[PDB]
DNA sequence: TTTTTTTTTTT
């Protein structure tokens, strides 16, 4: 469907609202790139990393819990 | 058996009459008496229909300088409660043990599974070990333990309310820093507690006699030359025959406070009331359904719930913020309190500070402190009561060893 | 603290046992207090005079600002010369006091107590 | 397959 991008990034953080970029990016980490093996066996990454800097205002713990819950495999650690 | 309890609960004023039934000896602390009474009966462990598993246990965490009857508050709750256990922090989970008789290597119960429905009294919370710390937090927000030990892989149940008391670092709690500094505890652990009472101390002349006389007298009648009957049967009864309900008239009475206070706290160096405080407030909502048999949420005990949930937050604050937030809210929330205690709050300080003056120049621990009147109504103008004679008649300040003179204006303080 | 009190009745009882009596009298408690009084000593420092005038001012500076606006920095300094210089008289001691007051008031800065 | 005491390598 034409607007396939935003339909997901809209329904991945119902409670917390504001600045969908911090929700735009999280949409990709759930899919990830692809693992390549060059002729040299020198494989490449297939995952991404994200940092959400800022004061601890508990607005982010919700997001952590969500991304952990809606993941094929996932663990939230202190 | 209930026919008395009917009218005794219908007194409409069972709160005061029950508060001074726990802590039978220890004088003062009608503040923390309130919180611990809230904890004892508990609240309501409702099951949210969205599969979120909110808990119905009130956990308390005392703290304060040594010598303030914390341990006695633990030991008396050992007695009054039922199915209670006890431990120090200097055995928390089930462990493999070679049986004395059978001589088989069985599994024995720890100290958080023996309170699977009652209370768990932790002492010397600070002295816990890293394994003990990583094991205590799991049971707070999950209330269920797994044991993949040498014995066998099991997953048991643990539904207990935790009552513990930590210590201040440096041998004294000093309220320049936040409470999260003098406690010496991992930060995501303090969040797992509902109430945060801070015990403190001060050299106060009029209370020296009050505490001395009490101890001395308790040493006069112990040597070889609501009573304890109503409230035990009452924690047995009121535990059972109530199931508090939840309407939706209070659902908007609170947000008007949150929207303000969140800004008020975030403005300065602090984190405002967050959802894990709203949960505690809504848990203590029903904490009075057990005392009144009320069981219906009303805009009355919401004045109490919000009051308590801020009581346990203004204290754990900074030096000038613990008073700036007071000047805002303690006057904002319209504390459903005595009009008289707010009178004492003034002249108590006005005589204590005057003694502090008359010590740093003379040094003599004088006998009769003398303070003229005019100062008091100056500050009473801020709360707008200006009532002294109806307080002069009230015997709620003679015990505090004060006086007044119509022609001399002196608030003469004896001791 | 409190635990010193529960430890004064004990010493009086142990004093009464000694004289084979069956009750405590003032004669016993007075001595059981003198002993517990000599027990605790006073900490020392190479300075008590320089702390009297640390809190004789911040009792003249907290109540004076929470109601009115503030105080003059060139007048609160003299208030000390305007309360305690009113009795002792030596015409030299004025500036000898002013110099130490200026030094200590520059000192109050690094404790972060009396700032301007 | 448990305490308690004593020596030495290791995080
Ligand atoms: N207000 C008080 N009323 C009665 N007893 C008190 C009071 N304050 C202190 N005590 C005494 O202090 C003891 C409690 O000390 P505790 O709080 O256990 O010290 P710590 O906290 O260092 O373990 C009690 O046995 C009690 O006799």
């Amino acid at each position: 469907l034409p607007n396939v991008y935003e339909v997901i990034s809209k329904s991945i953080a119902p409670s917390i609202f504001g600045g969908t970029d911090m929700k735009k990016a999280i949409a990709c980490l759930l899919f990830g790139g692809s693992r390549k093996r060059l002729p040299d066996g020198l494989t490449r990454r297939g995952d991404i990393n994200l940092l959400m800097l800022g004061d601890p205002g508990t607005a982010k713990s919700q997001l952590l819990k969500f991304v952990e819950k809606c993941s094929p495999i996932g663990v939230y650690t202190s | 058996d209930v026919k008395m309890i009917t009218s005794l609960s219908k007194d409409q004023q069972i709160g005061e009459k029950i508060f001074a039934s726990i802590a039978p000896s220890i004088y003062g602390h009608e503040d923390i008496k309130r919180g611990l009474a809230l904890a004892l009966f508990g609240g309501e462990p409702k099951n949210p229909g969205g599969k979120h598993k909110v808990r119905g246990d009130i956990n308390v965490l005392l703290c304060g300088d040594p010598g303030t009857a914390k341990s006695q508050f633990l030991k008396y709750i050992e007695k009054v409660s039922s199915r209670a256990i006890f431990t120090t922090g200097q055995g928390l989970t089930a462990y493999v043990q070679r049986h004395p008789v059978s001589r088989e290597w069985t599994l024995e119960a720890g100290a958080l599974v023996l309170a699977d429905r009652g209370v768990c009294l932790i002492d010397e919370f600070d002295k816990m070990n890293d394994q003990d710390r990583t094991s205590i937090h799991e049971a707070m927000e999950q209330q269920s333990i797994s044991i993949s030990k040498a014995g066998i892989v099991t997953s048991l149940q643990a539904r207990c309310t935790v009552i513990a008391a930590a210590n201040p670092i440096g041998g004294r709690y000093d309220p320049s820093l936040t409470f999260s500094e003098n406690v010496d505890l991992t930060e995501p652990i303090i969040s797992r507690f509902d109430i945060l009472c801070v015990v403190r101390d001060t050299v106060d002349p009029v209370q020296d006699e009050m505490l001395a006389r009490f101890v001395v007298g308790s040493h006069v009648r112990h040597h070889p030359s609501l009573p304890q009957e109503v409230l035990k049967k009452y924690i047995i009864y009121a535990k059972e025959r109530v199931h508090p309900k939840l309407n939706q008239m209070d659902q908007d009475k609170v947000a008007k406070m949150y929207s303000d206070l969140r800004k008020e706290s975030m403005a300065t160096g602090s984190i405002p009331i967050t959802v894990r405080h709203i949960e505690s407030m809504i848990r203590m909502a029903e904490a009075h359904a057990r005392i009144h048999l009320r069981d219906y949420v009303i805009e009355d005990d919401v004045n109490m719930a919000i009051r308590v949930m801020l009581e346990s937050f203004i204290d754990t604050q900074k030096f000038s913020v613990m008073r700036s937030m007071r000047k805002t809210f303690a006057r904002y929330l319209s504390f459903r309190r005595d009009n008289n205690e707010l009178l004492l709050f003034i002249l108590k300080q006005l005589v204590a500070e005057q003694v502090t003056y008359q010590r740093n120049r003379f040094g003599a621990q004088q006998d009769t402190i003398e303070v003229p009147e005019k100062d008091l109504v100056d500050k009473a103008r801020q709360i707008n009561i200006h009532n002294l004679s109806a307080f002069y008649d009230s015997e709620l300040f003679r015990m505090n060893k004060f006086s007044h003179d119509l022609k001399r204006k002196m608030i003469l303080q004896q001791f | 603290t409190v635990r010193q009190l529960e430890s004064m009745i004990r010493l009086s009882e142990a004093m009464a046992r000694m004289h084979c009596c069956d009750e405590v009298q003032p004669k016993h408690v007075k001595e059981a207090f003198r002993l517990l009084n000599k027990s605790i000593i006073r900490v020392e420092t190479p300075e008590y005079c320089r702390i009297s005038n640390l809190i004789v001012l911040h009792l003249r500076k907290v109540e004076e600002e929470e109601d009115e606006s503030a105080l003059k920095r060139s007048e609160l300094v003299n208030w000390y010369l305007k309360e305690i210089e009113s009795e002792i008289d030596s015409e030299e001691e004025l500036i000898n006091k002013k110099r130490i007051i200026e030094k200590v008031i520059h000192r109050l800065t690094h404790y972060d107590h009396v700032l301007i």
